[PDB]
């Protein structure tokens, strides 16, 4: 359909600001309920339209899941010095700012239908071969109708399964980033955003992200203490990877150690998503098969105790 | 969205209602596609780069005027939203340079007296226009991968293939990408330089019996469309 009308939309208020521009929260009057509007300006730079609002606007038009957030529609204001927003549903709240408070505490049920929706997503882009490079816990977001949805698509981008398509190093940020990327690794499978689950899925049990540190050396020393040393027997291609014996940390793999009041079937999960080797690395569509998310029935599930703050 | 009209609804485009002349319309249309593909091959640009602005410049034209929207200045707005869509971007600065060298005194003359302001502006409408349908696909892709399930002399059909190549650049002066899907054109292209060749093109497919190749590339295509998309393609080479 097209996409160029009038701002119909009542604005309610700021919610925070995201990339290029602040976003509002508002309401359309025709239609009803609630409506996120990503702001781009034109008047502000030379970039004419800015170039990474255009790599996600192309992604978002083609992924189209129950689990992703999808853009609804672009809008404008109406030589003029004008601005566009982008049209995405409303979610109440994310996975970071409900576990920063004390206040949310999840079941081993809600955290069953909560990776169940995460994983489903992910196979979606990674069938669409798309690579999402910026999975953390902000990122995901959650509303009060039990629905979970992936968003931050800007640092997404196309992926070959030809093995011809180096990419960018720094992604996922540091929390979160997979022992390959800490390596210096270019040349990546998707196996990148389920490591990213991975430390999410640990996160839910343990309130508190589980990998925290500012240097990229010492990042990859925590990862290391926990799921063992970057070892040729565990990860035969490690020594193939630029920063290999310039960042070596050796440490047995504690991992079912140290994450003993996981129940047994959810520590299986998390004991192969946080594996080192990519290769030897569970994929988005064997995690949705695992004891923890096989039998999990969405229609089933009641939705969680979220407050409106 | 839909982005394929019929002949008689490109016999009614906003130009053509405001008076203009069908065939001056048409003339409008390849210095404008010729333009951008001169100035993007100076900026060595993909083919695909140039074939985005290309189609963009032929879609905005189904909303616009001619008389109220010089070409040229059209034509340079979408070559620099294509690069920054194909991810092969030029900076704006560096296209109007490009620009000067190639047009006149007169044809520059579109552009004002500051052509950066002027081509930043247009791109507002230009996104508008297009409705945010980025992503397009061109017959270059179909034609080598059609090209490429053909069992023959390597020689004859490496010619085949450079001559559709050189008729899909054609065929971008032409409303043709307004017409039919670059599935279509990449077998016309075919079509056309096989016919040129003499070349069966059915014997060098899994069944040389049968005459009509082109259906186990495309479905339901009458041999009437690939027929008119050569005359449309052959009458730019007339005068």
């Amino acid at each position: 359909w097209g996409k160029r009308c009038v701002d119909k939309f009542d604005i309610i208020g700021i919610i925070g600001e995201g990339t290029y521009g602040q976003v509002y929260k508002a309401k359309d009057k025709d239609t009803g309920e609630l409506v996120a509007l990503k702001k781009v300006r034109l008047d502000n730079e030379k970039e004419g339209f800015p170039i990474t609002a255009i790599r996600e606007i192309k992604i978002l038009r083609q992924l189209i899941h129950r689990s992703v957030v999808n853009m609804k529609e672009i809008v404008t204001d109406k030589k003029d010095k004008g601005a566009f927003y982008l049209v995405f549903e409303y979610m109440d709240h994310d996975l970071m700012g409900l576990l920063e408070s004390g206040l949310v505490h999840f079941s081993e049920d809600h955290i069953k239908s909560f990776m169940k929706q995460l994983m489903e997503g992910l196979e979606y882009c990674h069938k669409k071969n798309f690579l999402h490079r910026d999975i953390k816990c902000s990122n995901i977001l959650l509303n009060n109708s039990g629905q979970i949805k992936l968003a931050d698509f800007g640092l997404a981008r196309l992926y070959n399964s030809e093995e011809s398509r180096p990419y960018t190093n720094k992604v996922i940020t540091l929390w979160y980033r997979p022992p390959e990327l800490l390596l210096g690794e270019e040349r990546y499978t998707p196996a990148i955003d389920v490591w990213s689950c991975g430390c999410i899925l640990g996160e839910l049990f343990t309130k508190k992200p589980i990998f925290q540190a500012n240097l990229e050396l010492a990042q990859l020393e925590l990862i290391s203490r926990l799921c063992g040393s970057p070892c040729p027997a565990v990860w035969p291609d490690v020594i193939k990877l630029p920063y290999f014996n310039t960042m070596k940390p050796q440490y047995r793999r504690r991992l079912r150690e140290e994450f003993s009041f996981i129940p047994s079937a959810a520590l299986d999960l998390l004991d192969h998503m946080l594996t080192l080797d990519p290769s030897k690395r569970c994929t988005a569509e064997q995690t949705l098969q695992s004891d923890f998310l096989k039998d999990v029935e969405l229609s089933k599930m009641a939705p969680p105790d979220l407050p409106h703050w | 969205p839909c982005w394929y009209w019929d002949k008689k609804d490109l016999a009614h485009t906003p130009s053509q209602l405001e008076g203009l002349d069908p065939a001056t319309e048409a003339r409008y249309r390849r210095e404008g596609a010729r333009f951008i593909f001169d100035v993007g091959t100076r900026l060595g640009l993909h083919y695909d780069t140039l074939a985005t602005g290309i189609i963009y410049f032929h879609r905005f034209y189904m909303f616009h005027s001619f008389k109220q929207f010089p070409r040229y200045v059209t034509g340079a707005c979408c070559l620099f939203l294509a690069g920054k869509v194909e991810e092969t971007p030029k900076k704006c600065k560096d296209i109007i340079k490009t620009a000067r060298s190639l047009l006149n005194d007169v044809q520059f003359g579109q552009f004002g007296d500051d052509p950066k302001e002027e081509v930043m502006v247009l791109e507002r409408i230009l996104l508008q226009t297009i409705k945010f349908d980025l992503q397009v696909e061109h017959p270059y892709q179909f034609l080598l991968k059609y090209a490429k399930q053909l069992k023959g002399d390597k020689n004859k059909i490496q010619k085949l293939v450079q001559m559709a190549w050189t008729f899909v650049n054609d065929s971008l002066c032409t409303t043709l990408s307004l017409q039919w899907e670059p599935e279509i054109i990449a077998v016309a292209v075919m079509y056309l330089a096989g016919r040129l060749c003499k070349f069966e093109i059915q014997e060098w497919t899994s069944k040389p019996m049968y005459r009509r190749w082109w259906e186990q590339f495309v479905q339901d295509v009458p041999v009437d469309v690939l027929e008119d998309i050569c005359h449309q393609i052959l009458d730019l080479y007339s005068q």
